C-alpha cells in the first residue's frame, strides 16, 4: 500500500476557508481558484475586500530558478542515454551507463553548491532557510544516487563494495575535512579540544594514515605517549585494506586480517593502551567492539556510516547478498526501539535490502519533484533491472512515473520540446497523453506553431495537425491576413475553410476592384483543387491573366465556362455578365451565335426570377434606376452580338 | 503549490470561472451581471482587458469554444437567457464610449426557467452547444457557421424529468464511442430515486436516447464531470454531491443480435470521499483526466488521484489561511 | 579543434558577434544572444572564456562570461549589431527595440523603441492587434523590419517615427529581409518568393519577384554574398539552400540539399565568402567550402563544394549562428550555446 | 570621385566604388575599374603628396589603397566576367600599382611612430605609408598574401598544360608582379624589423621566408 499520510497542505494567503467556499478550473501548468465571499458593508469606515483570484502553479518545484540547470543539463544526459546501443557489450554499455550516472550526479552537485553560495549570499535568513532547504533535498538526492550507482549500475563485488561504501559515506558526511582544517589551523593541533575527536572520526572514515598523521601531533607534543601513539599508528599501517591494482584472492584479505585481529587483541591482553583511554577505545573501534562503536555514537552523525565503520572492523568480505542483516541490525542498535525510522532511513535500508521498487516508492513519497525518480527509473531500465509489470489501467511502471514528469515539462513555457522526447518512449499511453498536451502550446508566432506541426506530423497525429492548421488560419482570418489563411487553410486540407477565404477574396474583390493578392491565386497550383469555390477563384483569376496577357477569345470562353459552371455565386453574375460587355461590343465577334444565346440565358437566371412583392421602402429606388439600366445594355449588347455572329456564321457555310 | 493572487474587482459574489484552451486567458462571471476576460502577458503578470455587462440576472457560468472556431464565449443567466460572445479585432465603436469589443452575436431565449450550466460540444462535433435550465431540459444548438455566430439552430429537447443544474459531454475524439451527455439535478424531492441520468446519440433515430440512470446518486448534485479519455476502453465520471464520487462507464460489447436499442455500461463506483465534511460545489479534471479537484463548505480545493493500483486517493489540500 | 557547449537555461532564438574596429588584429572576443519561449526573455553579453590559463589554486577560468543582460518583450525574434555599443532586436509583440551597451559599467539599456512597428489590423477603429516582428537589417543610419502583418518599415537610429511604412506588401507572413544595395532590399515569404524592393519608388509595388516552379516552400532565412551584391542564398521549409543570381530570370541558379528540415539561418562568411554555413530544425549545423564564384555553378558534380557538419551530434534545434575571423558562435533550443574559437585547424 | 571621406548620415557611398559594384558588376565588363587602376599607375610615377586629403581627413594615401585592396582586389576573384579574359586585366592594373608603390617606397623609423594631426579640434594619428600598409598585410597571414599565393599557384596551373587561354599574357603578367612583390619584401624586410625593434612599436610580424612555409589552403601542403 502506498499514500497512507495526511494528503500535502498548500496554505493560500487572504483566503478565509474558515467558513468561505472556491471555484476553480485547470491550466497547462496553473490551476486558478476563486472565494465565494463579498463584504457589502455593515456600516464600517473600512474598505471592502473584492473577491480575489489566485493562480496555484503546480508543486513539482520546477520553478525554483537554480533548478532549471537540473532540468536542461540532465535532459542533455537523458538523450545521452536514449541514444546508447543495446549491443553495446556488457563492459562497455556498463562503463557507459556508469558515466551517465556520474553525469547526473555531476549536476546535482553543481546545482547543489551554486544553491549552498546562494543561501550563503542570502540578504534576509528567511531566503537563506530556504535556498538551505533545497540544498539538503538535493544532498539527499546525491546521497541516494551514490548508493544506487554503487549497488545497481556499477554493482560493486564483494571486497571493493567496502571501498566503494567507505568514500560513498565520506563524499557526503564531509563534516571531517571541515573539523580537520580547523584542528590542523590552531597554534598546537593536539590541545584543540576537538582534537580526539577528530583523530576518532578520521579512524571511523577508515582514513589511517590521516588519523596517524593527526596522532603524530600528539607524538611530537607529548614524549610520554609518544612511544605507544606510535603503536597506534603502526597498528594503523598494517591493517589489511583491499587495493584495485593488487593480484590478491579475497581470502588472502580475510586471512591477513585475521592475523591483524590476533594482533590487535593481543595488544588489549597485554593492556598496551590502558594509560590513555582514547587509545583503548581506538582499539577496541578498530577490533569491531559494537559497544565501543555505540559509546562513539556522539562521533557517528548517522546509522549508515556506523553500518560501514561495522563493515570494516568486523567484516572485510561482506557481499551484497549478505548485506541487509548488517543494514537492518546497525539501524536497530542507532535507533535503540525508542525512535523510529525517517524517510531517508527507509529508501537507502530498501536499498541495502536491494528491493528497487520499494525504493523507487519511497522516493515518489519523500522527493517534491518526479525529476530525480524518472531519471533514475530509466536508468534502471537501460541496465535492464525492473519488474516489466503492467498497471491497472494498462501501462508499466516506468511509463506511469515519466508521463507524471512530461506532464511536468508540459507545465513550463519552454520545456515541452523535452516533454516530446519524454512521451515518445511511453508503450501504451505516451501518444494519447501528448495527442492531449500538443495543441494547448502557446502559438505566438507562425514559426513556433511549424515547429509544433512538425511534431505531430512526424508523429502522424493528424487530426492535431488539421486543429493547429485551422487555429493558424483563424488566427490569419481575424486579423485578415487572407494569404496565411489560404495556405494554413490548405495545409489543413478543410474544403469549407478553404471556400470560406474564397468568399472572403471574392468580396474583398468587390469592395475595391482588386484583389489584396494576386500571385497567392496564380501560385494556387494542384491545390487550386481543394473546393470548387476556390478552382473559380482561381479560374477568374486566370481571366483576369488572359485579357491582361495579350489575348481576349480564350478569355471570353474562359469567362462564359466561369458563368456556366455549377459554382460561381449568382450575386456575382451580374458582375461576369458585365465583364463580357466590354468583349461584346467589339467590331470583331468575340462570341459566337450559340455563346451569345447561353450568355443571354445566364441574364435571365438572373432577372426572371426576381419576386413581385410592394410597397416598402423608399431608399431601395436608387440601385434598380441602376439595375434596369445593367439589363438593358445587357440585352442590347447580347442582341448586337447575336446579330453580328449570325450574318459572320451564316456567311461560313455556304462559300 | 505557489500561488500569485489577484483583486478581481466584480462588484459582487462570483460563480464561475474558465481558462482559455492555452491556459494564456481567464474569463469570470457575476451576480453584478458582469463577465469579465483577463490576459496572460508574456511577462508573467494578468490583466484586465475586458469587463462588460452580458445578461439581466446573475450569471451562473462562463466557458470558452475550441480555438478552431475562433476566440468565442458562452454565458448562461438567472433572466433565463444564454448569450454567446464574439473577441472582434479592430471593432471598438468609439461613438458608443465604453462598450467592449466582446459583440454579443445572439442570446438564446427557449429555457422557461433559469439557465444552470452552459457547454460547448468537443470540436469534432462542429460548433455545437449545450445549456441546461431548471425546467428539467438540456438544449442542444448548433452554429452552421462558424462567421455568423449570430445563426444558431436547435436541434435537441431532452427531457431529464428532474430539475437540471450541471452537464458533461463526454471528451472521447474515438469514433468507437457515441456522442454522449451526463445531467446532473438539484432535486431535493425524496420521490425522484436518483439524480444523475446519461443520453447517448443514436444516428439511427437523431435522438438522444437515454442509456443510463445512476440508481446510486439518491441525493442532489451540484457538478459533473467526464475524464478525458487516455485511450481507455471505459469511461470515467466524476460528481459532487453531500460527496465526492467517481463511476468507471465500461460499453457493454453488443453481440450481433441487439439491434436499433443505446449502448448499456458496465458501471461501478471507484470511489466516494466523504472528507469535505460538506456539500462538493465543482468537480474539474486535470487535461490528461488522472487528477480531479473538488471543493465544499470546508473552504478546501481538494486533489484526488489513482494510485498504480486504481485505488484513488486524496493528495493534497489546498486551504486559505487567512493572514 | 573542440567545440566548447555552454548550458544558460534559456533557449536561444538568435546569436551574433560584435563587429570588429576596422583595422584591429584581434579575434572575435564578444557576441550577443537573445533567448525565445521562456517565463522572461532576455538580450545578454557574453565574453569568450580563456581556455590558455590555469592559475596556481587549479580552477577552470575559461567559462563564456556574462559580461550584462536586459529583459525583453515578447520573444527575440531577429537580432543585429548597428555599431559597436548599439543592437537592434525585433519581438513577437511586433515591438522593435535599440539597446545601448555601457563598457564603463557593464550593462544594457533601451536607446529607442518603436512599440508599433508592426500590427494586424481589423475594420474601423485603431484597436490595432500585436503582429510578430520577424526580421532586422541595418544600414546605418538606416534601419528594416518585417512581419507577420505583411508590413515592410524603414525607420531611422536618429527618428521616433517610420521614414516609410509599406502596409501589406505580402498577404501571408514575411520572414527575412536584405539590403542588396542601400535604397534597395529584397524580401522572403510563406509562398516561396524572393521580392525585391526600391524605397526610390512611389508606388508599393515590388520592383521585381523572383519564384520557384509552383510548388510553395516557405522560405525562413535569406544573405547576400559580401563582394557580390547580386548574388543572394536562401532557405526553405523543406531543407533545401537555393543560390540566386537577381538579375538571370525568375528562378535559383544553384539548388542544394541542406537539411532534413526548416533551415533556420544561412550566412555567407564576411571575409572568406566562398564558404557558407547554415542552421536547422533538423538539429545540425553545417559548414560549406567551395574555394564565376563556385555558387554559381549550374553542375555541383563537377566543381566541388565540401560539405562539413560541425555539431558531433544532432541536438535540440539549431535556430542561428554567426561566424567572425576564425570564431564561430551558435544558438539552440536545447537551453545552449556552442562557440568555437577556430574554424581553420 | 572615390569618396575618401565617409558621412556619419549616409547610407550609399558614391563614386566608382557604387559604379564597379552596381554598374560594372552588373555587365560583367569593367573598363572604368581598370581606366580607374591605370590612372593611379601614372600618379604614384610623378609621385603624391604627403598633404594628400589634409584638412578634410588623415593625411596620406591608404583611403585609396583600402579600394584597391578591399574593394576592387579581394574582390577580382568574386566578379564574373563577360570577357574571360578581362579577370586578368583588372589583375595586371592592381599590381601594378601594388609593385610601383613597394618599388618607390623604403622603410624609415618615423613610419614606426604615430604621428597626430589637428582635425575639426580632435588630435588624430596619419595614415601610415602606403608602402608600410603593403609590407603589414605581406609579413602577416593576410587575405592579400593568401589571393597572391593563390595566383602563384594557379599561374603554374594554367602554364603546366602548355596551352593557349583567353588573356594569357595579361595572366604572365599578373604572375610577374605578384613575384615582384614578394622579392621586393624579401629586399626590404630586415630593415623594416629592425627598425620595427629600434621603434618598441605594439606590432607583430612574421618573416616572409616563413610565411610562404603556411598550410595552402588549397592544397593542404606548404606548396606555395
Amino acid at each position: 500500500e502506498e499514500l497512507d499520510g495526511e494528503p500535502t497542505v498548500t496554505l493560500i494567503p487572504g483566503v478565509n476557508s474558515k467558513k468561505n467556499q472556491m471555484y476553480f478550473d485547470w491550466g497547462p501548468g496553473e490551476m486558478l481558484v476563486c472565494e465565494t465571499s463579498f463584504n457589502k458593508k455593515e456600516k464600517s469606515e473600512m474598505v471592502p475586500s473584492c473577491p480575489f483570484i489566485y493562480i496555484i502553479r503546480k508543486d513539482v518545484d520546477v520553478y525554483s530558478q537554480i533548478l532549471r540547470k537540473l532540468f536542461n543539463e540532465s535532459h542533455g544526459i537523458f538523450l545521452g542515454l536514449q541514444r546508447i546501443d543495446e549491443e553495446l557489450t556488457g563492459k562497455s554499455r556498463k562503463s557507459q551507463l556508469v558515466r551517465v550516472s556520474k553525469n547526473y550526479r555531476s549536476v546535482i552537485r553543481a546545482c547543489m553548491e551554486e544553491m549552498h553560495q546562494v543561501a550563503i549570499a542570502a540578504k534576509d535568513p528567511a531566503n537563506g532557510r530556504q535556498f538551505s532547504s533545497q540544498v539538503s533535498i538535493l544532498s539527499a538526492m546525491e546521497l541516494i544516487w551514490n548508493l544506487c550507482e554503487i549497488l545497481f549500475i556499477e554493482v560493486a563485488p564483494a571486497g571493493p563494495l567496502l571501498l566503494h561504501l567507505l568514500d560513498w559515506v565520506r563524499l557526503h558526511v564531509c563534516e571531517v575535512d571541515s573539523l580537520s582544517a580547523d584542528v590542523l589551523g590552531s597554534e598546537n593541533p593536539s590541545k584543540h579540544d576537538s582534537f580526539w575527536n577528530l583523530v576518532t572520526i578520521l579512524v571511523l572514515q577508515g582514513r589511517l594514515d590521516e588519523a596517524r598523521q593527526m596522532l603524530s601531533k600528539e607524538a611530537d607534543a607529548s614524549p610520554a605517549s609518544a612511544g605507544i601513539c606510535r603503536i597506534m599508528g603502526d597498528l594503523m599501517r598494517t591493517m589489511p585494506i583491499l587495493s584495485p591494482g593488487n593480484t590478491q584472492t579475497l581470502t588472502e584479505l580475510e586471512l591477513k586480517w585475521q592475523h591483524w585481529h590476533e594482533e590487535c587483541e593481543r595488544y588489549l591482553q597485554d593492556s598496551t593502551f590502558a594509560t590513555s583511554p582514547h587509545l583503548e577505545s581506538l582499539l577496541k573501534i578498530m577490533l569491531g567492539d559494537e559497544a565501543a562503536l555505540l559509546e562513539q555514537k556522539e562521533l557517528l552523525s548517522n546509522w549508515y556510516h556506523f553500518l560501514v565503520t561495522r563493515l570494516l572492523y568486523s567484516n572485510p568480505t561482506v557481499k551484497p547478498i549478505d548485506l541487509h542483516y548488517y543494514a537492518q541490525s546497525s539501524l536497530d542498535l542507532f535507533l535503540g526501539g525508542e525512535s523510529s525510522p525517517e524517510p531517508l532511513d527507509n529508501i537507502l535500508l530498501a536499498a541495502f535490502e536491494f528491493d528497487i521498487h520499494q525504493v523507487i516508492k519511497e522516493c515518489s513519497i519523500a522527493l517534491s519533484n518526479w525529476w530525480f525518480v524518472a531519471h533514475l527509473t530509466d536508468l534502471l531500465d537501460h541496465c535492464k533491472l525492473l519488474q516489466s509489470h503492467n498497471l491497472y489501467f494498462g501501462s508499466n511502471m516506468r511509463e506511469f512515473l515519466l508521463l507524471e514528469y512530461a506532464s511536468g515539462l508540459f507545465a513550463h513555457p519552454s520545456l515541452w520540446q523535452l516533454g516530446v522526447d519524454y512521451f515518445d518512449y511511453c508503450p501504451e499511453l505516451g501518444r494519447v497523453s501528448l495527442e492531449l498536451h500538443i495543441e494547448r502550446i502557446p502559438l505566438n508566432t507562425e514559426q513556433k506553431a511549424l515547429k509544433v506541426l512538425r511534431i505531430c506530423e512526424q508523429r502522424q497525429m493528424t487530426e492535431q495537425v488539421r486543429s493547429i492548421c485551422k487555429i493558424l488560419a483563424m488566427k490569419a482570418v481575424r486579423n485578415n491576413r487572407l494569404g496565411s489563411a489560404l495556405s494554413w487553410s490548405i495545409r489543413a486540407k478543410d474544403a469549407a475553410f478553404a471556400t470560406l477565404v474564397s468568399d472572403r477574396f471574392l468580396r474583398d474583390y468587390c469592395e475595391r476592384g482588386c484583389f489584396s493578392d494576386l500571385d497567392l491565386i496564380d501560385n494556387l497550383g494542384p491545390a487550386m483543387m481543394l473546393s470548387d469555390r476556390l478552382t473559380f477563384l482561381g479560374k477568374y483569376r486566370e481571366f483576369h491573366r488572359m485579357y491582361g496577357e495579350k489575348r481576349f477569345a480564350d478569355a471570353a470562353s474562359l469567362l462564359l465556362s466561369l458563368m456556366t459552371s455549377r459554382i460561381a455565386p449568382r450575386s456575382f453574375w451580374m458582375t461576369l455578365l458585365t465583364d463580357a460587355l466590354p468583349l461584346l461590343e467589339q467590331k470583331q465577334v468575340i462570341f459566337s451565335a450559340e455563346q451569345t444565346y447561353e450568355l443571354m440565358r445566364c441574364l435571365e437566371d438572373l432577372t426572371s426570377r426576381r419576386p413581385v412583392h410592394g410597397e416598402s421602402d423608399t431608399e431601395q429606388l436608387q440601385d434598380d434606376d441602376i439595375e434596369t439600366t445593367k439589363v438593358e445594355m445587357l440585352r442590347l449588347s447580347l442582341a448586337r452580338n447575336l446579330a453580328r455572329a449570325i450574318i459572320r456564321e451564316g456567311s461560313l457555310e455556304g462559300s | 503549490f505557489v500561488a500569485r493572487s489577484i483583486a478581481a474587482d466584480h462588484k459582487d459574489l462570483i460563480h464561475d470561472v474558465s481558462f482559455d484552451f492555452h491556459g494564456r486567458r481567464m474569463a469570470t462571471c457575476s451576480s453584478d451581471q458582469s463577465v469579465k476576460v483577463w490576459d496572460k502577458s508574456e511577462s508573467g503578470d494578468w490583466h484586465c482587458t475586458a469587463s462588460w455587462k452580458t445578461h439581466s440576472g446573475s450569471v451562473w457560468r462562463v466557458t470558452w469554444a475550441h480555438p478552431e472556431f475562433g476566440q468565442v464565449l458562452a454565458s448562461c443567466s438567472f433572466d433565463r437567457t444564454a448569450a454567446v460572445w464574439e473577441e472582434i479585432v479592430g471593432e471598438s465603436n468609439d461613438k458608443l464610449r465604453g462598450q467592449s469589443h466582446w459583440v454579443k452575436r445572439t442570446t438564446l431565449v427557449d429555457s422557461r426557467t433559469s439557465v444552470t450550466d452552459v457547454k460547448f460540444a468537443p470540436k469534432h462535433m462542429g460548433l455545437m452547444l449545450a445549456t441546461c435550465s431548471a425546467d428539467g431540459i438540456v438544449r442542444i444548438y448548433e452554429a452552421p457557421d462558424v462567421m455568423n455566430l449570430s445563426q444558431w439552430s436547435l436541434q435537441h429537447e431532452i427531457s431529464c424529468k428532474l430539475s437540471c443544474s450541471c452537464i458533461s459531454w463526454n471528451p472521447s475524439s474515438s469514433r468507437a464511442h457515441s456522442p454522449m451527455i451526463a445531467v446532473g439535478s438539484d432535486d431535493s424531492s425524496p420521490n425522484a430515486m436518483a439524480k444523475v441520468q446519461i443520453f447517448e446519440y443514436n444516428e439511427n433515430t437523431r435522438k438522444y436516447a437515454k442509456a443510463e440512470t445512476l440508481m446510486t446518486v439518491t441525493d442532489p448534485v451540484h457538478d459533473i464531470a467526464f475524464a478525458p479519455n487516455l485511450g481507455r476502453s471505459f469511461h470515467i465520471l466524476a460528481i459532487a454531491t453531500k460527496d465526492v464520487r467517481i463511476f468507471t462507464l465500461k460499453p457493454v460489447r453488443k453481440e450481433l443480435t441487439s439491434s436499433g436499442g443505446p449502448t448499456k455500461f458496465e458501471i461501478h463506483i471507484v470511489a466516494q470521499f466523504d472528507n469535505h465534511n460538506s456539500q462538493v460545489w465543482r468537480v474539474s479534471w486535470n487535461i490528461t483526466g488522472t487528477v480531479l479537484a473538488s471543493s465544499g463548505d470546508d473552504g478546501c480545493v481538494r486533489l484526488w488521484k489513482a494510485n498504480y493500483m486504481d485505488n484513488w486517493k486524496c493528495t493534497g489540500i489546498l486551504k486559505g489561511n487567512g493572514s | 579543434e573542440e567545440i566548447y557547449a555552454k548550458f544558460v537555461s534559456q533557449k536561444i532564438s538568435k546569436t551574433r558577434w560584435r563587429p570588429l574596429p576596422p583595422g584591429s588584429l584581434q579575434t572575435a572576443e564578444t557576441f550577443a544572444t537573445g533567448s525565445w519561449d521562456n517565463e522572461e526573455n532576455y538580450i545578454s553579453l557574453w565574453s569568450i572564456g580563456d581556455f590558455g590559463n590555469l592559475d596556481s589554486d587549479g580552477g577552470f577560468e575559461g567559462d563564456h562570461q556574462l559580461l550584462c543582460d536586459i529583459r525583453h518583450h515578447g520573444d527575440v525574434m531577429d537580432l543585429q549589431f548597428f555599431d559597436q555599443e548599439r543592437i537592434v532586436a525585433a519581438s513577437s509583440t511586433g515591438c522593435v527595440t535599440v539597446f545601448l551597451h555601457h563598457p564603463n559599467n557593464q550593462t544594457l539599456s533601451v536607446n529607442q523603441q518603436w512599440t508599433t512597428a508592426h500590427y494586424h489590423t481589423g475594420p474601423g477603429s485603431p484597436s490595432y492587434s500585436s503582429a510578430p516582428c520577424t526580421g532586422v537589417v541595418c544600414n546605418n543610419p538606416e534601419i528594416v523590419t518585417v512581419g507577420e502583418d505583411g508590413r515592410i518599415n524603414l525607420f531611422r537610429a536618429d527618428h521616433k517615427e517610420a521614414v516609410r511604412t509599406i502596409d501589406n506588401a505580402d498577404s501571408s507572413t514575411l520572414h527575412a529581409v536584405t539590403f542588396l544595395r542601400t535604397p534597395e532590399i529584397l524580401t522572403v515569404n510563406s509562398i516561396g518568393q524572393l521580392k525585391i524592393w526600391d524605397f526610390r519608388q512611389q508606388g508599393n509595388e515590388p520592383s521585381q519577384i523572383l519564384s520557384l516552379t509552383g510548388d510553395r516552400v516557405p522560405l525562413h532565412c535569406v544573405d547576400r554574398h559580401p563582394n557580390q551584391q547580386h548574388v543572394v542564398a536562401t532557405g526553405g521549409q523543406d531543407g533545401m539552400l537555393s543560390i540566386w543570381d537577381v538579375r538571370q530570370g525568375t528562378m535559383p541558379v544553384s539548388l542544394l540539399k541542406a537539411h532534413e528540415a526548416e533551415m533556420w539561418e544561412v550566412h555567407f562568411h564576411p571575409s572568406n565568402p566562398e564558404h557558407l554555413f547554415t542552421c536547422s530544425e533538423d538539429g545540425s549545423l553545417w559548414h560549406w567550402d567551395a574555394s564565376i564564384s563556385s555558387w554559381l555553378s549550374t553542375d555541383p558534380a563537377k566543381d566541388r563544394i565540401e560539405i562539413t557538419s560541425l555539431l558531433p551530434s544532432r541536438s535540440l534545434s539549431v535556430n542561428t549562428l554567426d561566424v567572425l575571423g576564425p570564431c564561430l558562435v551558435c544558438g539552440t533550443d536545447a537551453e545552449a550555446i556552442y562557440v568555437t574559437r577556430h574554424l581553420f585547424s | 570621385i572615390l569618396q575618401t571621406v565617409r558621412i556619419p548620415s549616409q547610407r550609399q557611398a558614391i563614386g566608382i566604388e557604387v559604379e564597379l559594384n552596381e554598374i560594372e558588376s552588373r555587365c560583367e565588363e569593367y573598363p572604368l575599374t581598370r581606366a580607374f587602376c591605370q590612372l593611379i599607375s601614372t600618379l604614384v610615377e610623378s609621385s603624391f603628396p604627403s598633404n594628400l586629403g589634409a584638412g578634410l581627413r588623415p593625411p596620406g594615401f591608404d583611403p585609396y589603397l583600402q579600394f584597391l585592396r578591399d574593394s576592387v582586389f579581394l574582390r577580382f576573384r568574386t566578379r564574373a566576367y563577360r570577357r574571360a579574359a578581362e579577370k586578368w586585366e583588372v589583375a595586371e592594373v592592381v599590381l601594378e600599382v601594388f609593385y610601383k608603390l613597394l618599388r618607390d617606397y623604403e622603410p624609415q623609423l618615423e613610419d614606426f611612430v604615430d604621428q597626430f594631426v589637428e582635425l575639426q579640434g580632435e588630435e588624430i594619428i596619419a595614415y601610415k605609408p602606403p608602402g608600410f600598409s603593403l609590407m603589414y598585410h605581406l609579413l602577416n597571414e593576410s587575405p592579400m598574401l593568401e589571393l597572391a599565393l593563390s595566383l602563384l599557384e594557379e599561374g603554374v596551373k594554367q602554364l603546366d598544360t602548355y596551352a593557349p587561354f583567353p588573356g594569357k599574357k595579361h595572366l604572365e603578367k599578373a604572375v610577374q608582379h605578384c613575384l615582384a612583390l614578394l622579392n621586393l619584401t624579401l629586399q626590404k624586410e630586415n630593415l623594416f624589423m629592425d627598425l620595427l625593434r629600434e621603434s618598441q612599436l605594439a606590432l607583430i610580424v612574421c618573416p616572409l621566408e616563413q610565411l610562404l612555409q603556411g598550410i595552402n589552403p588549397r592544397t593542404k601542403k606548404a606548396d606555395n
